[PDB]
DNA sequence: GCTTGACAAAAGTGTTAAATTGTGCTATACT
DNA sequence: AGCACAATTTAACACTTTTGTCAAGC
């Protein structure tokens, strides 16, 4: 049985080439020798992905003010570079 | 001729246990608020037992004694 | 293994040539769990890049015997052979921003310093960020736009 | 005298060897190897023996497959094959390469050879 | 004593801000733990617990204290060691 | 040096007052807020004034210079509480460093509405972040941050009784105030142990490091003997049961097989395999067969 | 180093006039030797900066379980995490848009792991763990420096091999040496477990060796 | 290891796991045994974090005057 | 020499309930 | 420091498939 061979492309255009699992399922995404992730050419995606958003500054600033006292504060703002001209 | 005699420099590093222990009671006692600060609660004796501890297991002068007659010891 | 070769040759390694030797890329500084006292992933002795513990067996346990040789695990990515090959494999670091070899720089004499003609106290306050370095300048509009600048400038003086 | 003959006599025919490098390792509790120093090879090499020195060098010492088949040799009673790639050398390469510098092990032909 | 001269020259640490009395003095010791086959049996070492007996004034502990035998040696995890005397000038 | 390097370049920032900060903190908000509406205008298809447009894309670029300038006004307090935890197995750099990633999401979070001085509410975020970046970092064998917080209680446990009792508790005592198992500290006092250098000190240490994996050169030629001895009982087997004996034990291709496996080569049911194999193992341990492998062992 | 010419840099340096009787023309001299070289051969001069840094193998570094439950292990591991601890927290001060003095102050200590990881202390004060001993670099290990150093001159320890006190041996042969019947058991024990195998004193190799 | 299952399987042994790890005398000494200190966890001794049982086996040797020896 | 169905044990597999692990956070002023 | 919470790993118990086994029959 031993024989199974499947390629996966980076980010950066680098190719390699996995053999495993003659008989057994194959992954869609591998961990590269670049370091990167890879992706199967063959066999298509199937895996999802969660996706979590990285929690920014907005959303630090958004759970504090409500977006009344921002609209509030840029008119002040804004109200004071008119002021300038 | 010094010749520090064992108790002597047993004292010396007594002396850099106890003096770097002095130096938390001066720093620990100022972020907590007074009447809560005794002597005891803010002195960590770790720097002073680890200095003995230390000492006898570190020195090159504390040596594993040598008897194989008691000429030799 | 011949035992009879002609040459030893070096030369300084470049980047690719240190991508090529790597079997990937270590990206945490993680040795082992401090519990199972096994090697993590992606860390330090990171089975999926420098080789298996044990002898023709994988990391979860999925390929055993000597049968399965030269092939990798689907579930955790290690390659099963003999154990050796820990021995005989490196990996490499990617780095954010480029990094001088103190070898070239700190020697004596200094081979860069005789390189780009940079004396050693001036090239450590370049590397080490001490100075600024002027990488490229603009002649044409320098030549061109002078006589304004020349202007303002004793203006503003 | 506490120098006595029974704790002095060391004898080693085959025993452990140190897991960094392969050489053998004296100092525990059963079959301490003796060393070869440079100057006991400068010795070696004045005498002009080229063989009993690679042999103390390599299938005595560093040699991964060399002092198995040697004692598998003797066992048998054949004869003692041609020594290999002591360890010390390949680890010299390795602490090359992790220094930046790209080293090749070159033959006559078939460009660079990698050791494995 | 040697501890009462090392306790007495820093006592007291007075604090810059406000004023501490920290002074330490008249050490206390407590009997052996265990004797000599004991310590070198068990591995322990041989030692005198002492706890120094000095705003509050609550006696705190120090640490085990090793202690010299009758030949002069100190028995530190179990093994006889004896402290060499240093020649400085 | 490095170290003074990076304190002669902060101390050229000048320190601020309770209305500069105010006022940062202010473009700062107005800053990230006016980036949100513009890119949330275009998803939902609506247009702005095209001067007042253009006023606030530059409060984007002006709430940028606030974050900065904040930033560098306080990098003297972050090495103030980072002097604190020098020698605790992280380099001063590092703790820096960290502190400064806790500076920085201190701006973030800071609120000036609430009135307090920056220096309040910059300090939590700056002295938790070192000490949570040596959580992570110090030891070498890294430990979750949780797991370093009961050692480190442990330690105090253990060193308030160590003066309570004058004497060092046991682990019964240790636990009854700590509230977990007595071998549970056991096992926690395994987890804290660091690890000891290779290389320190006339000889190394690493060099009286058995190697236990590499198999003695005598049993590689016993083993070879002990294989082909095998493979002369094997031939007085018949050809299916040496085949059987081979497939069952992995003696060919290295993995045991099943019987129903074993079976479906051969094309006979799995219980005739478990037959086959009771014959030639009862075969196997005839005397003539079997009498020279008693010596192996 | 990417837009230079080596060529036209050795020409400027090819020159022996514009007198330099002194030290002036010796400077573009000695310096010409670093120069030359990269032109002669392909290597590019890039190789002196790296963007990467390679790992050296677990098993030349290792990390394995002392006697009596303690761990050990080699220094490269901490002055690799050194390294890869300061690139990735580099990564996110760049991803958080952070000044440019602390991004540069990340990138110098950058620097400095890599130069403490391949030479340690050789600029400023080297890397120092507990007991404040100096960590060993991989210079350290290429020299071959323990303390201060060891050259090799310990060769390798050999096999077959042993030791014991000398006496006079004077009913000797100038070409005999005595030798403790055990010292010559131990040394020869292949050899005789073959010759004893040769006779039925033992039936096979493993039961000769127990005798 | 399959070769050795075999006999194991042959003459009845079974893989009983386990890895030998005896205390035995170093090579090249040889004594009487005076005394034995057994260290067990059952009873309630002071012993390292893990460690269940510590015996330590003292061996004294009767050495006669033997050619070697270093006299002055 | 071979298969059947029973029965069991053992090995997996999917669905849950602890636990383990990681991240965020703490507002007198504090440079 | 300590706690809250979310996210991930672990161990559970479970119900099903696989594997070894006995007795009876072809
Ligand atoms: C394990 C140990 O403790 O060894 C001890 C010491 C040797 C033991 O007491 C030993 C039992 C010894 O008493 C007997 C022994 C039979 O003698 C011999 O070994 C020989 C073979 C040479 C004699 C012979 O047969 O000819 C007989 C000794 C009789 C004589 C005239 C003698 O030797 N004098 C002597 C010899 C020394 O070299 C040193 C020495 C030293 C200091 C501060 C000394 O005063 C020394 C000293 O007076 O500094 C150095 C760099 O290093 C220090 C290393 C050690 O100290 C530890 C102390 C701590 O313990 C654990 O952590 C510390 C560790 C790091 O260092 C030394 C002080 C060092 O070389
Ligand atoms: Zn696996």
């Amino acid at each position: 049985a031993p024989r199974q061979v499947a390629r996966y492309r980076t980010d950066n255009g680098e190719e390699f080439d996995v053999p495993f699992a003659d008989d057994a399922e194959i992954p869609g995404t591998w961990l590269c020798r670049n370091g990167l992730e890879g992706t199967l050419i063959e066999g298509d995606v199937p895996e999802p992905k969660k996706v979590k958003p990285p929690r920014t500054h907005w959303d630090m600033l958004l759970e504090r003010r409500s977006v009344e006292e921002l609209e509030e504060l840029l008119k002040e703002r804004l109200d004071l570079i008119k002021a300038k001209r | 001729r010094r010749l520090r005699t064992v108790g002597e420099l047993i004292q010396n590093q007594i002396r850099v246990g106890l003096s770097r222990m002095e130096r938390v009671v001066r720093e620990r006692m100022t972020t907590q608020d007074v009447e809560a600060i005794t002597p005891q609660t803010l002195i960590n004796i770790r720097p002073v037992v680890a200095a003995i501890k230390e000492f006898f297991g570190t020195s090159q002068l504390s040596q594993f004694m040598d008897q194989n007659n008691p000429l030799s010891g | 293994d011949v035992n009879f070769f002609d040459e030893l040759r070096i030369g300084l390694a470049t980047a690719d040539d240190i991508r090529n030797w790597s079997y990937g890329e270590v990206k945490k500084p993680e040795t082992i769990n401090y519990r199972t006292l096994k090697p993590e992933k992606d860390g330090l002795f990171c089975e999926k890049i420098f080789g298996p513990t044990r002898d023709w067996e994988c990391y979860c346990g999925k390929y055993k015997r000597v049968r399965f040789k030269g092939i990798i695990c689907e579930r955790c990515g290690v390659e099963v052979t003999r154990a050796k090959v820990r021995r005989e494999r490196m990996g490499h670091i990617e780095l954010a921003a480029p990094v001088t070899h103190i070898w070239y720089f700190k020697g004596v004499p200094s081979r860069l310093g005789y390189l780009l003609d940079l004396a050693p106290k001036d090239l450590e306050k370049i590397i080490y960020f001490a100075a600024y370095v002027i990488t490229s300048v603009d002649d044409e509009m320098r030549h061109n736009e002078l006589s304004t600048l020349e202007a303002e400038m004793a203006v503003e003086k | 005298l506490h120098h006595l003959v029974d704790d002095k006599i060391h004898a080693r025919s085959t025993g452990p060897y140190s897991m960094i490098t392969q050489q053998p390792l004296g100092g525990k509790a059963q079959f301490g190897g003796q060393r070869f120093g440079e100057m006991e090879c400068w010795a070696m090499q004045a005498y002009g023996a080229a063989y009993t020195l690679q042999e103390l060098l390599t299938i005595k010492s560093d040699d991964t497959v060399g002092r198995v088949k040697v004692y598998e040799a003797i066992v048998k009673g054949e004869n003692i094959p041609e020594p290999g790639i002591p360890e010390s050398f390949k680890v010299l390469l390795k602490e090359l390469q992790s220094l930046c510098l790209n080293v090749e092990v070159l033959s006559s032909d078939g460009a660079a050879i990698e050791m494995r | 004593g040697g501890l009462e001269e090392v306790l007495a020259e820093l006592s007291p640490i007075e604090d810059f801000s406000g004023s501490m009395s920290l002074s330490f003095s008249d050490p206390r010791f407590d009997e052996v733990k265990a004797s000599v086959d004991e310590c070198k049996d068990k591995d322990m070492t041989y030692a005198a617990p002492l706890f120094v007996t000095a705003i509050k004034s609550q006696t705190v502990f120090m640490g085990d204290f090793p202690m010299m035998t009758e030949k002069g040696t100190f028995i530190i995890n179990g093994t006889e060691r004896v402290v060499v005397s240093q020649l400085v000038r | 040096d490095s170290v003074r390097a990076y304190l002669k370049q902060i101390g050229k920032v000048a320190l601020l007052n309770a209305e500069e900060e105010v006022e940062l903190a202010k473009r700062i908000e107005a800053g990230l807020y006016a980036t949100q509406k513009l890119a949330e205008l275009a998803e939902k298809g609506e247009k702005l004034p095209v001067q007042q447009r253009r006023d606030m894309q530059w409060i984007c670029r002006d709430g940028d210079r606030a974050k900065n300038h904040l930033l560098e006004a306080n990098l003297r307090l972050v090495v103030s509480l980072a002097k604190r935890y020098t020698g605790r197995g992280m380099a001063f750099l590092d703790l820096i460093q960290e502190g400064n990633l806790g500076l920085i999401r201190a701006v973030e979070k800071f609120d000036y509405t609430k009135g307090y001085k920056f220096s309040t509410y910059a300090t939590w975020w700056i002295r938790q972040a070192i000490t949570r970046a040596m959580a992570d970092q110090a030891r070498t064998i890294r430990i979750p941050v949780h797991m370093v917080e009961v050692i480190n209680k442990l330690g105090r446990i253990q060193r308030e009784l160590l003066q309570d009792l004058g004497r060092e508790p046991t682990p019964e005592e240790l636990a009854k105030e700590m509230d977990i198992t007595p071998e549970k500290v056991l096992e926690i006092q395994q987890y804290a142990r660091e690890p000891i250098s290779l290389d320190q000190t006339d000889s190394q240490l690493g060099d009286f490091i058995e190697d236990s994996e590499a198999v003695v050169a005598v049993d590689a030629v016993s083993f070879t003997l002990l294989q082909d001895q095998l493979q002369s009982v094997l031939e007085t087997l018949s050809e299916r049961e040496a085949g059987v004996v081979r497939l069952r034990f992995g003696l060919t291709d290295g993995q045991p097989r099943t019987l129903d496996e074993i079976g479906q080569v051969y094309g006979v049911t799995r219980e005739r395999i478990r037959q086959i194999e009771s014959k030639t193992m009862s075969k196997l341990r005839h005397p003539s067969r079997s009498q020279v492998l008693r010596d192996y062992l | 180093i990417e837009n230079f010419d080596i060529d036209a840099e050795a020409e400027s340096l090819r020159e022996v006039i514009r007198s330099g009787k002194g030290q002036k023309k010796l400077r573009a001299l000695k310096r010409l030797k670093v120069v030359a070289a990269f032109q002669q051969s392909g290597n590019s001069p890039m190789g002196m900066v790296l963007d990467a840094v390679p790992v050296i193998p677990p098993e030349l570094r290792p990390m394995v379980q002392l006697d009596g439950g303690r761990f050990a292990t080699s220094d490269l591991n901490d002055l690799y995490r050194r390294v890869i601890n300061r690139n990735n927290r580099l990564k996110r001060l760049i991803d958080l848009g952070a000044p440019e003095i602390i991004v540069n102050n990340e990138k110098r200590m950058l620097q400095e792991s890599v130069d403490a990881l391949f030479d340690n202390g050789r600029r400023g004060r080297p890397v120092t763990g507990p007991g404040n001993r100096p960590l060993k670099s991989l210079s350290d290990l290429l020299k071959g420096k323990q303390g201060r150093f060891r050259q090799n001159l310990l060769g390798k320890r050999v096999d077959y091999s042993g030791r014991s006190v000398i006496v006079v041996g004077p009913q000797l042969k100038l070409h005999q040496c005595g030798l403790p019947k055990l010292m010559a058991l131990e040394l020869f024990k292949p050899f005789v477990m073959k010759r004893l195998v040769d006779l039925n004193h033992a039936q096979n190799i493993k039961s000769a060796k127990r005798m | 290891t399959p070769e050795e299952r075999l006999l194991r399987a042959i003459f009845g042994e079974k893989a009983r796991e386990v890895r030998d790890t005896s205390l035995k005398v170093p090579h090249g000494e040889s004594g009487k045994v005076i005394g034995i200190r057994v260290f067990s966890r059952e009873d309630d001794d002071e012993l390292p974090a893990g460690v269940n049982e510590l015996v330590r086996v003292y061996v004294a040797q009767k050495r006669k005057i033997s050619d070697g020896d270093k006299l002055a």
